[PDB]
């Protein structure tokens, strides 16, 4: 019965909140882990190597001139670069010799500059860490303890994966996701396989979103272009592939790519949490009965639901 | 593979090979050229299979030039001060040898707060050696 | 044969309590005895091996992690309890002047041993210079946990 399912879900949710309010990020870190920091002087295209090389997608930056944490190197960083050299060709050398220090320079230059680098102390409750992340669409926050030092970076994914793995109450979230006003709908850009990658990459920036779905004349979801696909697109300095179509670009994707996940309005967060535990999912595209894009369920949407409710 | 009344799944057309295959079946000239993309050993201190005097010497050499200073010996241990002044200690070990670099404090845990500074100066000191030899 | 005596305790309820973790391969429980005095508390004396051991409790058939004990996640993300078990600017001429060096080799042919060597590091760990960039790192302690800080710097 619906109402019996509702009560079981609201209880399970309050419980998870009670969990996250009682533990600190510190409490959730491994007994021994590793942090990869990159010197501000390092070459942007060179930093692209280290990321892929160690299979990480972000890394904190340290300014040696000032002996301080210089922020978070992520994917948006590289995308900015792509739009620059694109709208400013014949400046290759300014891009090929660009350093992490100059990164802020290009960003704050042609194009709106995201001048924000959240951070939180390791002893604050985990629930508080999730709130700060719910602002920075990066969905990741560095734990900093002053003198400054980076203890670790915390991701939305690691959190959702922590709950799904340690909080049995996830088994009790059976309310169909469509009944939970969490799905993101209208205002979600899409494209076609033939669409030029720079235009898709451009869409990434603008709409300030991590992925752009690819549909057909009608609205069938065929695949998806994720901001992440940008790294491999420029491995150790590239600009050639910048003239291909999304369709062609997507062929650089590694043989080990897990694939795009979809679900429907009738799927339950129980099932969704289940899949987050079994794989590196970062979003679930919501298709209808025949496979037409209806919306998207982000980790953010999910995390936002678990903390503040629908 | 196992899943009940679930409706969560991997969009088959997004698996690399399949999409690769379809791109080729559509016959795009570029497509036939595009290939999939493919892909440490931490060691203690620094190794060197050379004479322990020419090693110990280049360390002091590289040092003096970097602005560092050391204490009066009377040995294979360097007690240096670099700059607040950062303390550090170098040890040589046994042929085949290893040079150990250890953080040791400040002057004019705290170790933790001084994680990068230390690693930075040790970085500079390695590059100085490299160029010399 | 030198295993250090450690005592694990539980104080949050139950009639039947058990422990499991790395020291058992997570496949076998060790029962906890009730606190002769304090009620609601259990304990057990084991002689673990030196190092870090991860564990959790089975309280009346439910899996649990003590709130009054150090907690940490696994590589995967498994929340658990753990405990760490323990035990002048002048270059001396002997490295510069060849005359003083040939005298070295004379008295010599007429450095210490690298000790076997966590809780025993804050040194320098280096790696092979792969590209125009250098990879350096040091193991640091933060509260009761360890972080291997790795600094990547352009040569």
């Amino acid at each position: 019965s619906q109402e019996k399912v509702s009560i079981e879900q609201q209880l399970a949710v309050e419980s998870i909140r009670k969990f996250l309010n009682s533990k600190t990020s510190y409490d959730v870190l491994p007994v021994s882990y590793r942090l990869i920091v990159l010197d501000t002087s390092l070459l942007v295209k060179k930093s692209l190597n280290v990321l892929l090389q160690n299979s990480i997608v972000s890394a904190p930056l340290w300014d040696s001139k000032t002996s301080r944490f210089a922020g978070l190197l992520t994917t948006t960083d590289f995308i900015n670069v792509i739009q620059y050299y694109f709208s400013n060709p014949d400046k290759f050398e300014l891009v090929d010799k660009l350093q992490l220090d100059g990164l802020k320079d290009i960003e704050r230059a042609l194009g709106v500059d995201q001048l924000d680098t959240a951070s939180i102390h390791p002893s604050r409750p985990l629930f508080e860490a999730c709130l700060k992340m719910l602002e920075s669409r990066s969905g990741r926050i560095p734990l900093i303890d002053q003198r400054e030092i980076v203890v670790s970076v915390l991701t939305q994914y690691r959190i959702l994966k922590f709950v799904a793995l340690n909080c049995r109450e996830t088994h009790f979230l059976k309310i169909p996701i469509g009944d939970l006003n969490i799905i993101t709908q209208d205002n979600m850009k899409s494209c076609q396989m033939t669409t030029p990658v720079i235009d898709v990459i451009q869409m990434l920036t603008q709409g300030r979103v991590s992925s752009v779905p690819i549909i057909d004349e009608n609205g069938y979801l065929i695949n998806v272009y994720e901001a992440y696909d940008v790294l491999g697109l420029i491995k150790g300095g590239i600009y050639n592939d910048l003239s291909l179509s999304v369709g062609e670009a997507l062929m650089r994707r590694s043989d080990d790519f897990e694939g795009v996940y979809t679900c429907t309005k009738n799927d339950k967060l129980s099932t969704i949490m289940d899949n987050i535990r079994k794989a590196r999912v970062h979003r679930f595209f919501v298709v209808d009965d025949v496979g037409r894009l209806v919306g998207v369920l982000t980790l953010s949407d999910i995390l936002k639901y678990i903390l503040l409710g629908s | 593979y196992k899943e009940e009344d679930s409706t969560v799944s991997i969009l088959p057309t997004s698996l690399p090979q399949i999409h690769r295959a379809n791109m080729l079946a559509q016959g795009s000239p570029a497509a036939s050229k595009i290939s999939p993309l493919v892909t440490t050993r931490w060691h203690f201190g620094i190794r060197s299979r050379s004479y322990p005097l020419d090693v110990m010497g280049e360390i002091y050499i590289a040092l003096k030039n970097l602005g560092a200073e050391w204490a009066k010996p009377s040995l294979w241990t360097i007690k240096l001060r670099w700059k607040d002044l950062m303390k550090m200690v170098i040890q040589l070990f046994q042929n085949n040898y290893l040079v150990d670099f250890k953080f040791d404090g400040w002057e004019s845990e705290m170790s933790t707060f001084s994680a990068y500074p230390f690693l930075h100066l040790t970085t500079k000191l390695i590059m100085e050696l490299a160029v010399n030899s | 044969s030198l295993m250090v005596p450690v005592e694990i305790r539980w104080q949050q309820g139950g009639s039947k309590v058990y422990v499991t973790g790395s020291f058992t391969k997570w496949r076998k429980m060790i029962g906890l005895i009730p606190d002769s005095d304090n009620n609601g508390s259990f304990h057990v004396k084991l002689r673990l091996l030196p190092g870090t051991h991860r564990f959790r409790f089975i309280v009346d058939n439910e899996l649990r992690v003590s709130d009054f004990l150090p907690t940490a996640t696994d590589q995967m993300g498994n929340f658990v309890n753990y405990i760490e078990v323990r035990q002048t600017t002048d270059i001396p001429a002997v490295f510069t002047d060849p005359s003083v060096m040939e005298r070295y080799y004379y008295t010599l042919d007429r450095p210490p041993q690298l000790p076997p060597q966590h809780v025993v590091l804050n040194h320098l760990v280096t790696s092979s210079i792969k590209h125009n960039t250098l990879c350096v790192a040091s193991i640091v302690r933060y509260k009761q946990k360890y972080v291997t800080q790795i600094l990547y710097t352009p040569i």
